[PDB]
RNA sequence: AGUUGGUGGGGUAAAGGCCUACCAAGGCGACGAUCCGUAACUGGUCUGAGAGGAUGAUCAGUCACACUGGAACUGAGACAC
RNA sequence: AGAAUAAGCACCGGCUAACUUCGUGCCAGCAGCCGCGGUAAUACGAAGGGUGCAAGCGUUAAUCGGAAUUACUGGGCGUAAAGCGCGCGUAGGUGGUUCAGCAAGUUGGAUGUGAAAUCCCCGGGCUCAACCUGGGAACUGCAUCCAAAACUACUGAGCUA
């Protein structure tokens, strides 16, 4: 309703307790990219934009050993508490195993990049 | 200030060799090494975990005649300078000048070189320091006052220095009877009886 | 070769027709001191035999943690119960920095260096549940990057 | 909880009141002595404490614990008190420094001797 | 009148002078617009004696500045 | 060059002079949130133009009034 | 209700209701005005892993005061320990 | 010149390192909490012993911490304290999706300032230390300017969830 993005995580984060292995919810372009992040750094498997006047945006999902490849995954600027980081204040999730993906001006992008990109932003979420 | 008392209690409280004695004779023979001191020295009764790093703590305190104030800013001291505040800890401490000379053997034990150091007998790079607590330098010599050479308890102790295990990280000239201190000593150097870990966590109470 | 430490021992009781039975509980952490570790409870009328089966049934029950190598790897925060505990990586030299209720945990597991702390209720049964629960869930780097079908270029 | 409603009324911090009042952020106070009296402690203990009332510098009127075994205050005694209050005894929230102005030392003391303000034998 | 004068600025027994500009009025040891240097009568090893930073000692001397006797003897000694 | 403030005006029953509304966001500092703040400041107008509602720009000027240091740039927008 | 603006004049080293004459009814306030209690402020200090909390000795910058109230004089500078 | 002029304080039931005996017997008393003492007290008074500290040792008074016990970091509201009796609604807070613009937020850099001292890092001088001091770092802020347009704000144009 009021936050389309944390949306897609829990939809994501749900299916995952469920085993289910693909999920479909209406897209846009930051859920679509946020994707684009995720599927880059293999969280998941692939993702795919149907493109019509109302399009979708559909996730096929990992599972390594039964447990499902994103052990958690936490959303960081809400709407309520928009949050903005410089590069030298970029969360590291998990010691650097994880990812937080952040979306800067050359795009939306990780944590990892952003740092040898040297650019902040919006630290979106926080992913595992 | 400084203990001033018995030394096998020091040793009897924990059950260790504390080197408060001359090596003329083992403990054994000069003290019941196997009782804690006191009317209750044959108990039993297991120590509490805050209990032994506390006993950790004053086998540190009492080897070297350390008190905690000097041996708290040795800690932060240690707990300052990087690397591992464990291994900054017992440099800090090795590197007195009491310690040096007890190391370059001109005292049977560091009681003795407190007192002969304190004496202005002993100096180092060519300048009295009357001081226990001067902490010196690598390649820093230290020599014995000309007037104190012929002292009969540094010539009595270099010989009691032989057996007690040649330090390696500090050479001795008897004639000259002066030494130079090459480089501080890392973990191996040191005895492994002692545990450096309790040191830390007992301070962090 | 097995480093066993005992966490606690408590006195528990019910009442029958006419007076009480007392029982004793221990619960005690056993581990290799490198990378094994396993907690257990026992019941039994006296200490000597209290301690002693809380022995066997920690042994039984062990998990393999994958520490970094003296250290833990990563900051991780675990719960059980109203138990919760965050445990943080810590560099070479500091000691065991945690509650005696998981100290004994940290210890015997071969971790040596590790800044931790209790949040909630400090339970020494349920705590030593979550710090568990949490080296359970430990994952190596190179773990994290086969469930991403990645190399440790994700570092 | 809600961050907005943090924002409007931040969070607030109680300050509690002293224990020891009549003292006023001062460590002691020099008092006289109105009334020397003895009174039963509570429930699980019995004994005759003996305390007196004193009239601080300050106005305050308040009645403070007397350590030790046996001591020589009066009506119209000079005596220093101290905080801490005794548990068993209601309304007592202060301690009469033994060995200062009036109140001597507790005779024939030989442990603890400077808590109880005892001379060196 | 702005002056260079000396504040004492070492321990008891062992002076130490930080060449410093300020206007006369001000305290000794309190209010200056600029430090410029420092002066050590009781240097003994490595500690450098007298540092001036002849730079800056011309612009405020250019401007009126007034050094005292003594500083007027430690400028001359510096570039001397 | 010069700062020039951009608000909305509230108020022009006075003579010579309208009251424009600024509008701020400052953090809060513990937690961290924009709240919109309020500034308003009695701007002069030699000649009167804006009325109620126009957004419009202001200088940090001569104090001419009382209360009135801010003078107008132009109207921006204009509350037709 | 000089209260908030405007106009003329006066006044200051200088702008300004700083003062005055006249005209208008304005100005501030839940973004806390007004009132009550407390209090010199800051760099800083203590504690804390940090975020924070407490505090404003020594030293340094600013301010206000000089037995209480008020007033001007001289002087570049004071309404002057 | 001569060891000659120089050791005391608190505590020992658990928390907390350190225990026996004697006298007392819910009296005397101790006590930060649990609590001890009513006739065989490691908890009272004394002795011995030990423990910790040491020209200092304890008590008080006060702040922070522990206290995640005002929870922004970092808490809760079925029964432990906590969902207004329930609607509507003002200020406010937050707002589906697409394109373009702008650049306040946001990001990076530069400049000025953020007094000195202090905090911190590397050195130097007092026999060392306390202390002094050189340089650097920092002052997480503000102001201006220059770049960027993923997101928020604004503007313009749309779409139907």
């Amino acid at each position: 309703m009021q936050d389309p993005l944390a949306d897609m995580l829990t939809r994501i984060r749900n299916a995952q307790m469920a085993e289910k292995t693909v999920v479909s919810m209406p897209s846009s372009k930051l859920k679509a990219a946020v994707a684009k992040v995720l599927k880059d750094e293999g969280y998941i498997a692939d993702f795919q934009i149907s493109s019509e006047v109302k399009p979708q945006l559909s996730i096929e999902l990992k599972y390594f050993e039964g447990k499902p490849v994103i052990e958690e995954v936490k959303r960081i600027s809400r709407p309520g508490l928009r949050q903005y980081k410089s590069v030298e204040q970029l969360p590291k999730v998990r010691g650097g195993l994880g990812v937080s993906i952040v979306s800067t001006n050359k795009g939306v992008m990780t944590d990892r990049a952003a740092r040898a990109a040297g650019v902040g932003g919006e630290v979106l979420c926080t992913v595992f | 200030a400084r203990y001033i008392g018995p030394k096998c209690k020091l040793s009897r409280r924990e059950g260790t060799d504390l080197f408060l004695k001359s090596g003329a004779r083992a403990l054994d023979s000069k003290c019941k090494a196997e009782n804690v001191p006191g009317q209750h020295g044959q108990r039993r009764g297991r120590l509490s975990d805050y209990g032994l790093q506390l006993r950790e703590k004053q086998k540190v305190r009492r080897i070297y005649g350390v008190l905690e104030r000097q041996f708290r800013g040795y800690y932060q001291e240690a707990s300052r300078r990087k690397g591992s505040t464990g291994e900054n800890l017992l440099q800090l401490l090795e590197c007195r000048l009491d310690n040096v000379v007890y190391r370059m053997g001109f005292g049977s034990t560091r009681s003795e070189s407190r007192q002969l150091v304190s004496h202005k007998a002993i100096t180092v790079n060519g300048q009295t320091v009357n001081i226990p607590s001067y902490q010196v330098k690598a390649g820093d010599v230290v020599a014995v006052r000309e007037k104190s050479k012929n002292q009969l308890r540094i010539a009595q102790a270099l010989e009691l220095c032989g057996q007690r295990g040649r330090v390696e990280w500090v050479e001795v000239d008897l004639d000259k009877k002066a030494g130079t201190f090459k480089s501080a000593p890392a973990r191996s150097d040191l005895s492994a009886d002692i545990n450096e870990n309790l040191i830390v966590e007992l301070y962090s109470k | 070769g097995y480093i066993e430490k005992l966490v606690q021992v408590n006195r528990v009781a019910k009442t029958v027709k006419g007076g009480r039975i007392f029982a004793f509980t221990a619960l005690t952490v056993v581990g290799d001191g490198k990378g094994r570790v396993g907690f257990g409870r026992g019941k039994a009328r006296e200490v000597p035999a209290a301690i002693q089966k809380a022995m066997e049934a920690a042994r039984r029950n062990m998990i393999q943690v994958d520490l970094n190598g003296t250290t833990l790897q990563y900051p991780t925060k675990s719960a059980h119960g109203a138990s919760k505990v965050y445990m943080q990586p810590a560099s070479e030299g500091t000691g065991i920095i945690a509650g005696g209720a998981m100290r004994a945990v940290l210890e015997v597991a071969g971790v040596q260096n590790v800044l931790a702390k209790c949040y909630g209720s400090t339970n020494p049964v349920n705590v030593v549940y979550a710090t568990f629960k949490g080296l359970k869930n430990m994952q190596a780097p190179e773990a994290v990057a086969a469930k991403r079908g990645k190399s440790v270029e994700e570092i | 909880a809600t961050i907005n409603q943090l924002v409007r009324k931040p969070r607030k911090r109680m300050v509690d009141k002293s224990d020891v009042p009549a003292l006023q952020n001062c460590p002691q106070r020099r008092g006289v002595c109105t009334r020397v009296y003895t009174t039963t402690p509570k429930k699980p203990n019995s004994a005759l404490r003996k305390v007196c009332r004193v009239r601080l510098t300050n106005g305050f009127e308040v009645s403070s614990y007397i350590g030790g075994e046996g001591h020589n205050l009066q009506e119209h005694s000079v005596v220093l008190i101290r905080g801490g209050r005794v548990k068993d005894l209601p309304g007592v929230r202060y301690h009469t420094v033994r060995g200062s102005l009036d109140t001597s030392g507790v005779k024939d003391r030989k442990q603890g001797r400077s808590k109880y303000g005892a001379k060196r034998p | 009148m702005v002056t260079i004068r000396l504040a004492r600025g070492g321990s008891k027994k062992r002076p130490f002078y930080h060449l410093t500009v300020t206007n006369s009025r001000n305290a000794r040891d309190g209010r200056f617009v600029e430090r410029i240097g420092f002066f050590n009568p009781v240097a003994t090893g490595g500690e450098v004696r007298l540092s001036v930073d002849q730079e800056r000692a011309t612009y405020w001397l250019g401007q009126g500045a007034q050094p005292s006797e003594r500083v007027a003897q430690l400028l001359k000694d510096a570039a001397k | 060059t010069v700062r020039t403030l951009t608000g909305r005006v509230v108020s022009d029953k006075m003579d010579k002079t309208v009251t424009v509304l600024i509008e701020r966001r400052v953090k809060h500092p513990i937690y961290g949130k924009y709240v919109k703040r309020s500034t308003k400041l009695h701007a002069h107008d030699e000649s009167n133009q804006c009325r109620i509602g126009d957004l419009v720009t202001i200088r940090e000027t001569r104090p001419l009034a009382k209360t009135k240091a801010w003078t107008l740039v132009d109207i921006v927008e204009r509350a037709v």
